[PDB]
């Protein structure tokens, strides 16, 4: 009747595989577990579910361990991909037998996956203008710390950085400003032991 | 190969805390808990108790919740359990339990311990 | 709590003769599982669901019945001076196993 | 996707459930927030046409309507802040005997927003697009176009990119959705190579609160 | 005019109010039928949002709903015979102090019609003009054109005259709606001096299940 | 908090006045009787309110007759129109004081109004087809009684002539048909003293 | 001009039925209802019944309910009560009343007969 | 059922002196009608409505007063032995009259 996951997040590279746990108190007899994912976009994906009577039930990458005695349920993904960066929600679902049993849900863990390739590439920087709207593209890094910044005297807005994962598996980070000049503007981009500017690369 | 060993028969006093103990080799402590169950020629035998290593948590026998205590150890995969009041016809054989791997053979007890016998005064 | 009982308590059988050994139950149980028992040894494994066999038993053991009084059979005997000793199930919170049928060769 | 609905405080709200059942028996809503775990609200019979809500819950707050022969739509009488949250259509499904009813069907839920006396403020994405750099030195000039999605209030917005045909979704590698003083943030980027440059690009945008109530498609003009 | 709501049994429907109230406090719900008189069903109160309801009715089956700010809903959530009628939104009018709330505000009334299972026949007006005799005899051929609506299964029809001007309504003396074995058939008529002979004239239908759901507008062409 | 109207329909001539009856059982101290019409297209117009306490109300041609002992309100409509063909609802209004009150109606009461003018006028006929359906018209006629019926060896349908009243104050009957011959097909109606057919006007 | 006529006064015994009459000239007798209200030197004026010709209907004060019954004639339009057990110190004036045509002095009782007094053993 | 009580149960009036007699009631009436007797007569029609005047009564006659304690004034007595004598409501179903009050010209 009462279900937690410890655990607030947990991340992991694209090789290797991580578990999630679930504790739950219950005074039903017999009893089914659901697992389920939330994408962000919001989505509930029903991905496996245990019977409290059967054995361990495997489904493709996701494997669980139950412990009957215990009370413990864990969830196993082995060689997770790039999508598995959603939620996961471990329901201590009621005797099914009925069609109006409700799921418990617990607070569910965030699980976020780091990209499995490790080369060194440099950074290549450009800037690109709207009106006094500037944004400058650092494109094809791999070292997460580059602190991008851009050069101007006068300074209207500034928002954080935003940086996600290419398709080739490495960083691309995007910044943007409301700077008042538009052709003095020069962004610059600290390497993870250099630094370029955008005098170059034109 | 799976297999639990367990510590000789003791003899004991009317009064006293006895400790029985059980160590696991041949696969990860962590993953897989431990049964305890009592045998006796009048009673049969019957489950008095379980623990997971992994977290500690424990499940007694509503009979026996309170007479037995249980600990695990899984620097050296050993579980102990605690008995009291010994006296009260308490002489019987006490066996480990560990599900088979995955739990292929459902709640079956696959592997067993060779018994240790408990006879009091 | 499902006190598991066991209708033979003791049996006479013989080689080239089959028999049954039933569980009854007082409360449904859904899945039912037996362990076989021999003189200075712990009990072994045996059966893991009803009409299976697990850890390597001869053929002639099976299992039979309904969700309530679950049978076992055995087809011939040979040299063993017990079958199937115990029951168990887990359906409800306190796993019971049974008195426990012996049977001696004869 | 997603939808929204952003209905002010002390007035009704009409969630829709995206299920296509044809034989359900009864429909199960669940609500879920940030930081809590998602918990039922009522669930609504099919055969007879009661509802039974849990404990805890006010009567007549929660009512069930169907439009259609199969469309359930949830209707919130009163609203007050913490009302807010994800609504989930759930439903349980087939495969009694066996695999026993081995999933609970959930809806894409549709996220409430509970404000006071609206924003007013004519809060729609207001679009700002770049114009792709000189950058015939690397990846000879394939440029990045950029949809800036500037003011908007509603948290959810889908963003995706399509060329002259729509046949194929375009990978288009998002941004973030900061939060300025009264309203929300989101741009999005998208590198194209030289042999498809000639194409003009749509970036689509999905919102509630968009002029004229449909996706917006605003347009990046080809260059060879 | 008078809209209707033809759901079958077993199945939800809902009834708008035609009242143009800005600061209404309690909103009346009256069923009149055939051979009885009218009888207030519940009442819905505009600052709390609970609605009351009248003894001798069955809880949960009447529902009060605000998509706007001022626009209420009556939904009746399943429906059987004897439920049939015309229902209509009231409100007290203003002059508490003076002329002691002379009013009770009524509206339009909307028919709701049950039956079962639908007719599935294609119930919609199908019209079959005439053409004026050869009259030159008496009123110099003024002619009477006649618009025969044939086979629709809900009562209620409006049909009026019109030229290829709709500024002002043509005078058009009705017939009478008799009913066929399974559906109901009107029609009208006009008779139109030959100093306007030379319009053509518009004979507009409005009525629930109608094709493409706007109100029918058959023409009948102009003769010199 | 019971209202009775015992009449089930009244018909009078244009310029002569009708009286409508309501006899009602209250046990409220003061109230409101309320009058409605409603239009054959379903609507329901206020027309009058008498107080219980007051005196009597006349509002344009519409007047109240209030007896408090005897508790029996008249509504009296003095040279009424050709619109005046509705039915008349006698509400005993709750005290209006709050804004909860419903109204108490009864059964009403309808009203038909025939024509004043009384000339004599000779039926005009004309016979219009379309396809296989026919209609027959008879038009500026005073006499009620016609009759008007149609020749034609194979009947198919049949439909109920529908009589109406001409703006000009004399009545307009039509008649249709589905016969299976349209040539053949004649009209004929009968005067109050005379007969005429389609031979004729043609 | 609007007139109500009544009986002279009558002498009566102590257990009778006795009939009062009242006649109404000047106006439609149909339309408008009669008041029936009783006058004496102690207990005052107080209203005692009422009757419409049109329909029959009568209202009675609750204490005076029983003891007197009204009947109407349109075709004599004249009015008739009907008093009981008249010894019980019923010795008083009776009046008609009629409001005014139209009801413009609201409640107000604008014509009146001349009273018929009642006077037991 | 109101009592329609009269405080003054007699007035010694004279000839240029304006009085005021009060009729109160128990219970809240909304509108409040008078009448006059004299000896040997039926009483008169008189007052209609409060604050009101019918019948052809002289102007000196006047109503006042909230929907409880109506009251009604003259302003001048002449010759008249009795200038109004009773009341009478109708805003309950029992309509009662009153004790009625008598002023003897002096
Ligand atoms: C900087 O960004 C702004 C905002 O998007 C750009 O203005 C937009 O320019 C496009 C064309 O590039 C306009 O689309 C077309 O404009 C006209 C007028 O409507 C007409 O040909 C078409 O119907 C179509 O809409 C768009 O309207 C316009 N937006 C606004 C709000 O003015 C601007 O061009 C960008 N600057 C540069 C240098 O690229
Ligand atoms: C959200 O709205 C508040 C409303 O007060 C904004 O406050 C703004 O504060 C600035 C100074 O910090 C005021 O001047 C502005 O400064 C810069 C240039 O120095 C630039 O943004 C503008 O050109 C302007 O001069 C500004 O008037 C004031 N806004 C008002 C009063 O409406 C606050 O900055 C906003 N927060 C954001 C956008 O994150
Ligand atoms: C007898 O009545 C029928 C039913 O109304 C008449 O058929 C209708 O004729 C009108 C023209 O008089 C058609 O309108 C026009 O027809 C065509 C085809 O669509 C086109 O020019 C216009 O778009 C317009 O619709 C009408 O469609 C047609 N209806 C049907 C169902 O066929 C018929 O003409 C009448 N016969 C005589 C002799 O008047
Ligand atoms: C309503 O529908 C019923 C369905 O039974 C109609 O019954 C119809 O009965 C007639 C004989 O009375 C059958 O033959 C028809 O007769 C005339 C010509 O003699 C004509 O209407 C048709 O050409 C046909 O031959 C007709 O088949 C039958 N209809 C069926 C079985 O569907 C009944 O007349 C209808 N009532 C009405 C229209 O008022």
């Amino acid at each position: 009747q009462k279900v937690t996951q410890a655990q607030s997040s947990v991340s992991m590279p694209v090789r290797k595989a991580v578990t999630l746990n679930c504790l739950y108190e219950t005074s039903w007899w017999s009893y089914y577990i659901f697992w389920y994912k939330q994408l962000p976009s919001k989505e509930m994906i029903f991905l496996i579910r245990q019977g409290s009577d059967e054995q361990n039930a495997k489904s493709g990458r996701y494997s669980v361990n139950f412990k009957k005695a215990a009370k413990s349920v864990a969830l196993t993904i082995s060689a997770l991909q790039l999508e598995d960066s959603a939620k996961y929600f471990c329901a201590l679902g009621d005797p099914g037998g009925l069609n109006t049993d409700k799921l418990i849900f617990g607070k569910g863990t965030r699980v976020t996956v780091e990209p499995r390739s490790q080369p060194h590439t440099k950074p290549s920087v450009f800037v690109m203008k709207n009106g006094t709207n500037v944004a400058c593209l650092v494109k094809e890094f791999y070292p997460k710390d580059i602190r991008i910044n851009l050069v101007s005297s006068k300074k209207i807005t500034e928002f954080d950085p935003a940086i996600v994962i290419s398709p080739s598996g490495k960083y691309n980070a995007v910044k943007l400003g409301k700077y008042e000049d538009s052709n003095s503007v020069t962004c610059s981009v600290q390497h993870d032991n250099k630094t370029v500017h955008s005098t170059d690369f034109e | 190969q799976v297999q639990l060993q367990q510590s000789g028969a003791e003899l004991v006093r009317p009064g006293a805390s006895v400790t029985l103990s059980c160590k696991a080799s041949g696969y990860t402590f962590t993953d897989y808990e431990v049964y305890w169950v009592k045998q006796t020629p009048v009673h049969g035998l019957e489950w008095i108790g379980a623990i997971d290593p992994e977290t500690g948590r424990t499940a007694y026998n509503q009979k026996f919740k309170g007479k037995a205590i249980l600990t695990t150890d899984k620097s050296s995969s050993t579980a102990y359990m605690a008995l009291r009041s010994l006296t009260s016809e308490d002489s019987a054989v006490y066996y480990c339990a560990r599900l088979k791997s995955g739990r292929y053979y459902g709640d079956l007890f696959a592997y067993w311990g060779q018994g240790t016998l408990v006879t009091v005064s | 709590q499902i006190v598991l009982t066991q209708s033979p308590a003791l049996m006479s059988a013989s080689p080239g003769e089959k028999v049954t050994m039933t569980c009854s139950a007082s409360s449904s149980v859904s899945y039912m599982y037996w362990y076989q028992q021999k003189p200075r040894s712990s009990p072994k494994p045996w059966i893991y669901f009803t009409s299976n066999l697990a850890s390597g038993v001869p053929a002639r053991f099976s299992g039979s019945g309904s969700g309530t009084s679950y049978s076992l059979t055995i087809s011939s005997m040979e040299a063993e001076d017990a079958a199937t000793y115990y029951c168990q199930q887990w359906s409800s919170n306190p796993l019971t196993f049974g008195a426990g049928t012996k049977l001696e060769l004869k | 996707g997603t939808k929204s609905v952003t209905r002010p405080t002390r007035s009704s709200a009409e969630i829709t459930c995206d299920l296509t059942v044809i034989n359900a028996f009864y429909i199960h809503w669940y609500l879920h927030q940030e930081g809590k775990a998602p918990q039922r609200l009522l669930y609504y019979d099919v055969s007879n046409s009661k509802d039974v809500l849990e404990s805890g819950l006010s009567p007549g707050k929660y009512y069930t309507h169907t439009p259609r022969r199969w469309s359930w739509i949830l209707i919130l009488r009163n609203l007050i802040e913490n009302d807010s949250g994800v609504y989930y259509c759930a439903t349980w499904d087939r495969g009694n005997p066996k695999t026993h009813y081995y999933k609970k069907l959930f809806g894409s839920g549709t996220t409430l927003v509970v404000t006071d006396k609206q924003l007013d403020a004519d809060v729609s994405p207001k679009p700002t697009i770049f114009l792709p750099s000189i950058a015939e030195t690397k990846l000879q000039k394939a440029g990045t176009y950029l949809c800036l999605l500037e003011k908007f209030f509603p948290d959810v917005i889908k963003i995706h990119w399509q060329e002259k045909k729509s046949n194929t979704i375009l990978g288009s590698q998002e941004g973030n959705t900061m939060k300025t003083n009264d309203t929300y943030m989101k741009f999005s980027w998208l590198t194209v190579p030289e042999k498809s440059l000639d194409k003009e690009h749509r970036c689509i945008v999905r919102h509630e609160n968009n002029k004229n109530g449909v996706d917006q498609e605003i347009i990046f003009p080809p260059i060879k």
